[PDB]
């Protein structure tokens, strides 16, 4: 259920309105509230950083976004 | 508990001094009573070749005279003489000067009968104050120099054994040594730990190399059967410390226990006595510093009069009367122990008020006795 | 209405307020002017006290309507935050809060009490500061001083007068009648004196009590001369109990009036004949408002001495309260000399005499053209577990290794040292750290970072070790740290891709190892890393954990960046703390074992702990490759990892 690639960077389309997090933890305090990823917009992913468990996070110049297939889609 | 806390340390210190070539070990006032008893017992049993002597003194009796040619800037720092003032009497006492004689120079000070920082600054800015303090110090230094000259043999290779401190008192005492013997006198102090590097003639041998704070053990030493040495006096043409005695019961039992423990401890079948000293010390200090709900740390240690207890139990209304950590420190010297000794309703009220009043978070459980449970009568 | 101007500040004051009123009067047809307060209650207070209707507040629906398409935003400071919906091309008309010869803004450096706030402000809003701020300068001297102390574009300068010193004149703007605040009409004193002292640091007794001890004698000497003595102390000074006591004792005095700060004192400057000042910038404002009789009441000139105040300030000198009384009664204070007023006015507000007007200022602003420049970004990187990692994962593995070498070398060591090396060394390090933290006075420095040499010096001096033992142990630890280096290649390549995009990149690491050991480790991970700037805590003495290393980086670089991003593994040093400094962070997770690997490593004694670290790290590498390199599913990964481990 996770969208990612070993080859970075790579473009992704935001299926839903996606928030930016400044920490792979996705803790509330790290979620940006000044700006977001608009629905149906594309964005480059410049790194893929993995939690201690097994869930990937897609880094953009504004912070992390989810990799869940319901929210992003590789272009 | 007190044997594990003291005896291994004194053993290490005695063996380390024998190793370094020290001929005499001096124990300084108050803290050195029990420690010298322990060291004498150890030397008796083990038959070590080293002398022990006892020296009377204190911060009050040694700081002012230590000002040979200058008043230390430390006097005006966070740990100087104007540190710890709670009332106007405290300020007048830290000033060294009487209320009248002081307010004569600082009329602005007549009020209040941050603040401490500004007081320290205004003190620092007066050269006349510096020179007057220097005169008073040179005058009070006569008796201290004579006491040193009469009590300490300078032609030996000697050391001093303390317990805990920053190391500034050791520096002032080394300055007094140099002034009294007229040469660069190496003074090594043994500590359990100190926060400062070697400075000048002060050398520092530390037992435990870990970021632990041993002020924790001050109450035990405060059971020594006499007050802190305020100053000296002269009679029979000899200098003697002013000793205002206290009751001997507590110190009697403490020394009984310490010597019993020394006997039992030197009899242990160890493969490496230094390693066992180190290991037992590590375990015991860790435990006593991180076990606030221990039966005996709760029922004995924290109940020692320092006259008010060190960290007594707390009542609900006492917590209703507090709003800051400052107000609570006036009530106890160990919030964890006091809470581990207080009723569950008191603990719950503390939890209720801590998030707001910005008090330390209580992360322990009430103390449960382990041996001699319930009233034995 | 063609243009739209908003005006903002933390209070109803200053050049923002002056220009706002002057435009709401004399520019109702060419400009739409609004005042954005910081909250709702501020707007309510302004509207109740002044009756205006063009007042909104931040994040108000009126503000959310105006800011997206406004034309100018007037301010008296480099604000700490700007509305996120503020228009891209807005013109930030920064009409400063005073002129003088004191350093400000970036010149305050890392020692300033406002260091954190400055770093946050600039890191956040450097783009706005550099490409949209038109800073108002009043003279060539002041323009040069401000350009030295600030990061403003020389091309966007606006030259002219201070609106708050030229708008509330006799026939000018007034939101209140001065006579309604005074015991008698302004013509009902022989003259008026305005006392404007400054908040002095070390104040045993209240700053006011030290300057004006006996108010009874002051009032007597003012009655004798029929003067109105108006006291406007510093803001903090109003908190002292002596201030309120003296204000109540003379709440209904005919000559001593404690100015009600709810009113802008600048509006009343034209009514002030005498000014008793010390070291405040308001003096120049008064000089610009027309005042001409000055008393420099500087009892504390002893402090500021031993370090020119004489040449750039006017006013007869008075250092004692008795002298001030003798001066107020004697009535021997002449108007500033024509040559001296010409001198000071040139030096400080020269661009005024250029026949500058308010409408001239508004024209210079409006007719300005923003020619912005695209700015580069700054990217700092943690080293350990961000750009490089350890072949045994856990840091303590190193210590394990070192111990194993000590015990195997043949050099005899104390049992306590060998058997307990982990605890010995880690606790000695933390001991040295606590020593540094507790000896900031003894060292007269706030730096508290330790070095490997400190740790091993502590160990040697307090364990009575030979130079052979100590050097063996230290070199073993260094060589082991070097030999266990592995690169985190993806982040290294991303760092160098950033650099190749034209951004500036650097490394900021908290570590005790010497700089040369760090560079050897980096070189073994990737040679390119040797060419990247390095902020090593051991070399500098400041750490990311305290945030001081970030401040050092901010003040050390020629900060010209549109954005600052920090990549790291520490939720605090590389996350919380930098974010507090306004830095965008990308915080990843550190490598770590899972239950089986952890239990395996934790189950070993000294003989078997290092190989257990090796095997657990191999298992971690294997499951990492399976999940995050080969991209296998859950069942396949689980099968492979089980069959292996
Ligand atoms: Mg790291």
């Amino acid at each position: 259920q996770y969208v990612w690639s070993t080859q970075v960077p790579f473009r992704v389309l935001s299926l839903k309105q996606n928030s930016f997090y400044l920490d792979v933890s996705f803790a509330e305090t790290t979620k940006r509230k000044d700006i977001f990823l608009k629905e149906l917009n594309e964005i480059d992913v410049i790194a893929v950083d993995w939690l201690k468990g097994g869930v990937p996070r897609l880094l953009t110049e504004h912070g992390y976004i989810t990799a869940h297939k319901d929210w992003v889609k590789k272009s | 508990y007190v044997g594990a806390s003291f005896v291994p340390y004194i053993n290490w210190a005695i063996k380390d001094a024998i190793k370094r070539g020290y001929e005499t070990i001096y124990f300084i006032s108050r803290d050195g009573h029990f420690l010298k008893q322990i060291a004498d017992k150890i030397i008796e049993i083990r038959g070590y070749n080293v002398k022990t002597k006892y020296i009377y003194g204190s911060r009050k009796a040694w700081r002012l005279p230590s000002f040979i040619t200058k008043v230390d800037d430390e006097t005006f720092w966070q740990f100087g003489n104007f540190v710890g003032m709670d009332s106007f009497e405290d300020l007048v006492k830290a000033s060294y000067l009487s209320e009248s004689e002081l307010l004569s120079l600082f009329p602005e000070f007549e009020s209040l009968r941050e603040i401490a920082e500004n007081i320290r600054k205004i003190f620092k800015n007066s050269p006349a104050y510096h020179e007057k303090v220097l005169a008073i110090a040179a005058e009070k230094r006569k008796m201290v120099r004579q006491y040193i000259q009469q009590e300490i043999n300078p032609k030996e290779k000697f050391a001093f054994v303390e317990f805990w401190g920053r190391g500034y008192t050791q520096d002032t005492f080394g300055r007094l040594l140099n002034d009294a013997f007229g040469k660069e006198v190496k003074n090594p102090f043994y500590y359990v730990r100190s926060f400062t590097d070697d400075m000048g003639t002060s050398v520092r041998h530390n037992f435990i190399l870990a970021p632990q704070n041993f002020s924790f053990f001050e109450p035990i030493f405060a059971q020594t059967p006499y007050d802190s040495i305020p100053d000296y006096y002269e009679e029979k043409g000899r200098i003697e410390p002013i000793i205002n005695h206290r009751d001997r019961s507590v110190s009697d039992l403490i020394s009984e226990g310490l010597l019993k423990f020394t006997e039992d401890y030197l009899a242990l079948n160890t493969q490496d006595e230094d390693y066992f000293d180190a290991a037992l010390s590590q375990f015991n200090y860790q435990y006593q510093l991180n076990t606030p709900n221990d039966q005996f740390i709760c029922n004995v240690f924290s109940e020692l009069k320092d006259e008010k207890p060190y960290a007594p139990a707390l009542t609900l209304k006492q917590l209703e009367s507090i709003t800051s950590k400052q107000e609570l420190d006036k009530l106890t010297q160990s919030i964890p122990i006091s809470l581990s000794k207080s009723d569950v309703k008191v603990i719950d009220y503390y939890n209720k008020i801590q998030k707001n009043y910005n008090l330390p978070a209580y992360n322990s459980t009430p103390m449960r006795k382990a041996y001699a449970v319930n009233p034995l009568e | 209405v063609d243009k739209t101007w908003l005006f903002g500040s933390y209070a109803w004051q200053g050049n923002p307020k002056a220009l706002f009123l002057y435009m709401l009067v004399n520019c109702k047809e060419t400009h739409e002017c609004w005042w954005v307060a910081d909250n709702e209650e501020s707007m309510k207070s302004i509207k109740k006290s002044t009756g205006l209707k063009n007042i909104t507040f931040t994040d108000s629906e009126k503000a959310k309507e105006l800011f997206p398409h406004a034309d100018v935003y007037v301010t008296e400071n480099f604000r700490e935050s700007y509305p996120v919906y503020m228009n891209e091309n807005i013109k930030v008309f920064n009409t400063w809060h005073g002129v003088g010869l004191k350093h400000i803004e970036l010149a305050l450096g890392m020692n300033s009490v406002l260091a954190e706030s400055i770093v946050r402000k600039y890191v956040r809003n450097y783009d706005i500061y550099k490409n949209n701020v038109l800073f108002l300068t009043t003279s060539q001297a002041m323009e040069d001083h401000f350009l030295e102390d600030m990061a403003i574009s020389k091309e966007l300068i606006i030259r002219g007068k201070y609106p708050r010193n030229a708008v509330y004149g006799p026939n000018g703007i007034h939101t209140y009648d001065i006579n309604t605040l005074l015991p008698k009409n302004k013509s009902q004193y022989s003259q008026t004196i305005l006392f404007c002292p400054t908040y002095r640091i070390g104040a045993i007794q209240g700053v006011l009590n030290s300057l004006l001890p006996d108010f009874a004698k002051l009032e007597e000497v003012c009655r004798h001369k029929n003067q109105l003595f108006i006291v406007k102390v510093h803001p903090f000074m109003k908190k002292d109990n002596y201030f309120a006591e003296m204000s109540e004792k003379y709440k209904d005095s005919e000559y001593i009036l404690f100015w009600n700060d709810d009113y802008d004192i600048y509006e009343a400057f034209n009514s002030i004949d005498l000014a008793i000042i010390d070291y405040s910038s308001i003096f120049y404002d008064l000089l610009d408002a027309g005042v001409e009789k000055f008393i420099r009441y500087v009892p504390d000139l002893d402090e500021y001495q031993n370090d020119d105040y004489a040449d750039l300030t006017e006013g007869r000198i008075v250092k004692s309260f008795q002298q001030l009384l003798n001066c107020l009664d004697n009535a021997n204070i002449k108007i500033i000399s024509t040559k001296r007023k010409q001198y000071l006015m040139d030096y400080f507000f020269g661009f005024k005499k250029e026949n500058k007007s308010m409408e001239s200022l508004i024209a210079d602003v409006d007719n300005c053209q923003l020619q912005p420049k695209s700015l580069k970004e700054l990217h700092t990187f943690d080293i350990f577990d961000t750009l490089i990692r350890r072949s045994t994962l856990r840091p303590f593995s190193i210590f394990d290794y070192v111990r194993d070498k000590a015990k195997a070398s043949g050099i005899k060591f104390p049992l306590a040292l060998t058997e307990n090396w982990i605890n010995v060394r880690n606790r000695a390090e933390h001991d040295v750290r606590d020593i540094m933290r507790k000896t900031t006075f003894e060292r007269q420095s706030d730096k508290i970072e330790i070095t490997l040499d400190d740790i091993y010096t502590r160990l040697q001096k307090n364990l009575l070790l030979t130079d052979e033992q100590t050097d063996f142990l230290k070199q073993a630890e260094i060589e082991a740290e070097i030999a266990h280096v592995e690169p985190i290649q993806k982040r290294i390549n991303y760092l160098f891709s950033l650099k190749a995009k034209g951004h500036d990149v650097a490394m900021a690491s908290d570590m005790y190892l010497p700089e040369d050991v760090i560079y050897k480790m980096l070189d073994r991970a990737d040679t390119r890393l040797r060419e990247i700037p390095l902020y090593l805590s051991s070399t500098i003495g400041y750490q990311k954990s305290t945030g001081k290393l970030y401040q050092h980086i901010f003040f050390d670089l020629d900060y010209q960046y549109s954005r600052w991003t920090h990549y790291g593994d520490n939720k605090h040093a590389d996350g919380s703390v930098p974010r507090r400094l306004g830095i965008q962070t990308a915080v990843h997770d550190i490598d770590d074992f899972i239950p089986f690997e952890n239990a395996m490593v934790n189950a070993m004694d000294n003989y078997n702990r290092y190989p257990a670290y090796q095997l657990a790290t191999k298992m971690h590498r294997y499951r990492t490759q399976l999940v995050q390199e080969n991209g296998f599913g859950n069942t396949l990964f689980e099968t492979k990892y089980y069959n292996y481990a």
